[PDB]
């Protein structure tokens, strides 16, 4: 029985309150069919851990590696919201932390791959091939990475990440990079949502993250757009611990999944809408 | 020991073959078997030289995990394809132990997977479909290429057989793939050629090669669909014998490429085109 760890980050992993009953509501997709939901415990300062409900992307795949592989699992959420970065003694936090002491079995979520985390862990092979893009409020004009207000940052213009994420640590270790590094460590924000809600809201100025991410919000939220296409290449895989004995039959049960169109079947139920 | 036999095959701009007596310049010495005659097994070595943007990575990785190489071509079929359970080609030569890594356009997929091991991908792949700019066509799941017959005449579109592009749509497509074997074309350029001509509708084939051909293309005429769309993303990687000791090295080397930005480099220096 597999301890599985996500985190919340729309399209890929939803959370809602469960109903009265401790059930989740009966729901349909843009298709028609029923949302599979599961149960998965976190917190709401203490972290008062209480059961809510879980889909999307992220979600469909677990079942999807469940059914195909012969396990059964518990879902949670990540218990300090982190995706998970190394901080004398070093440290990792977020998901990567948590299956690293054995907290979570696997990490089911948008996990980005770097040199970083598989030194400590296994990566499955890429489920999702995206990058990393800009989000801005609709009206504002910069180019995109080169833009004179991100490469000679002032307070005049705000720009920002995730604190803790991997694409936090991009920027803190390019030295060709660091004029920006040290522009966002003073505004990076705790969570994706908490970002794109401070664009929304005209107190961030552009918030640099997941392609995948940043493209379904600018779909859905019409003040909102990228600004154009991906200054890097990067890709999301389940993590394991490096003596998982799942981790094979998990990455083979990925690229069969990008081979018989299961992948593009879920990008088009979850992300292009 | 540390001198490892490596196989590799030409395909630009990921490898590209020169004559040479020594290798000048990004070239580095690659073999290529060469029969006498076909009366004979005898054949000979020929020195030539081996360039290009699978090249550049295999020089990085040279350097950075620590081995000296020896190079040379596959003689014996392709990328690769399992033949009567045999499996040929650059993935042949890493099962049947006689490279102990395969570097070059060679796609991660699930079959290959099950007989070697792959590092990390580090060119975006799979499967796109090329064709005269304004062609309409959605994709593979477009009727006229799922019910070709549906249409008359007939959308005319074929792949170079044998590779993971084939071995995809004949499992996931089999009426499309038995109606595409008659446009079966012998190489990337024939087929380009039969395009530009008039004699094929589309050219579907794997993705970072037609995304190389669309942006070299003279006038732009011929473009991947969907703004170059790409279905079954995977990647090339570097194949090696299953359980190899370099795995993890090779796959750690390769991210810190990534992330110190020195990928870039080398996709600017090879991949860029003018469309
Ligand atoms: O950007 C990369 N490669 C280049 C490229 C790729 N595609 C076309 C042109 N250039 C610049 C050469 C790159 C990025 N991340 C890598 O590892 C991480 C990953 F495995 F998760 C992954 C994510 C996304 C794509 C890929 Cl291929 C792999 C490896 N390579
Ligand atoms: N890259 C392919 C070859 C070309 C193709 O079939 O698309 C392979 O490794 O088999």
């Amino acid at each position: 029985r597999l301890k599985i760890v996500t985190i919340h980050q729309e399209p890929f992993v939803y959370v809602k309150p469960t109903l009265s009953d401790g059930t989740c509501k009966e729901e349909f997709t843009v298709n028609g069919d029923p949302v599979k939901k599961v149960i998965c415990t976190g917190p709401n300062s203490p972290r008062h851990t209480v059961p809510q409900c879980c889909y999307g992307f992220c979600i469909d795949l677990l079942i999807k590696l469940a059914r195909t592989m012969n396990f059964t699992y518990e879902v949670h959420l990540v218990a300090d919201g982190k995706f998970g970065t190394q901080e004398n003694k070093k440290e990792w936090n977020g998901m990567m932390g948590e299956l690293l002491s054995g907290q979570a079995d696997m990490i089911v979520a948008p996990l980005t791959i770097n040199n970083e985390r598989a030194q400590y862990i296994e990566f499955s092979k890429p489920f999702k091939y995206q990058g990393l893009t800009i989000l801005v409020k609709k009206g504002t004009r910069i180019t995109g990475i080169n833009d004179p207000r991100l490469r000679n940052p002032s307070d005049k213009f705000i720009y920002a990440t995730v604190k803790q994420s991997s694409v936090d640590i991009y920027f803190r270790r390019q030295v060709e990079l660091s004029t920006m590094y040290r522009h966002m460590e003073k505004h990076n924000y705790e969570s994706a949502a908490e970002a794109i809600q401070a664009v929304r809201d005209n107190k961030l100025h552009a918030f640099i993250w997941d392609s995948a991410v940043l493209e379904f919000e600018a779909s859905q939220k019409c003040d909102l757009v990228t600004t154009g296409e991906l200054f890097f290449r990067s890709g999301f895989g389940i993590g394991m611990r490096k003596d998982s004995p799942w981790k094979q039959n998990v990455s083979l049960s990925i690229l069969k999944s990008h081979e018989n169109g299961f992948m593009e079947d879920l990008d088009k139920t979850w992300v292009r809408y | 020991d540390n001198h490892l036999s490596i196989v590799t095959l030409e395909e630009a701009p990921f490898v590209i073959v020169e004559d040479i007596e020594t290798c000048v310049r990004n070239t580095v010495p690659c073999r290529k078997f060469v029969k006498i005659n076909n009366s004979t097994n005898e054949g000979m070595n020929v020195k030539k030289c081996c360039k290009g943007f699978c090249i550049d990575i295999l020089k990085k990785l040279s350097r950075t995990v620590k081995f000296t190489y020896d190079l040379y071509l596959v003689t014996n079929g392709k990328h690769g394809k399992k033949v009567n359970n045999v499996w040929n080609g650059m993935i042949g030569e890493v099962v049947y132990q006689r490279a102990v890594m395969a570097v070059g356009s060679l796609t991660i997929n699930e079959e290959r997977s099950e007989v070697v091991d792959f590092s990390v991908p580090f060119v975006e792949t799979g499967i796109s479909v090329m064709v005269s700019r304004g062609t309409q066509v959605t994709g593979l799941s477009d009727k006229k290429f799922q019910r070709p017959h549906d249409y008359s005449p007939p959308f005319r579109f074929g792949t170079v057989p044998n590779g993971s592009t084939e071995r995809n749509i004949r499992n996931n497509y089999p009426y499309m793939h038995q109606y595409m074997t008659k446009f079966n074309q012998k190489g990337v350029e024939d087929a380009l050629v039969s395009l530009k001509t008039g004699k094929l509708d589309a050219f579907i084939y794997d993705a970072a090669v037609l995304n190389y051909k669309a942006g070299r293309d003279e006038g732009c005429k011929l473009v991947t669909i969907g703004s170059g769309y790409i279905f079954a993303t995977t990647g090339y990687g570097i194949a090696l014998q299953k359980g190899s000791p370099w795995k993890r090295q090779i796959d750690l080397a390769l991210l810190q490429f990534v992330g110190d930005g020195e990928m870039e480099e080398l996709e600017t220096l090879w991949l860029t085109g003018i469309c």
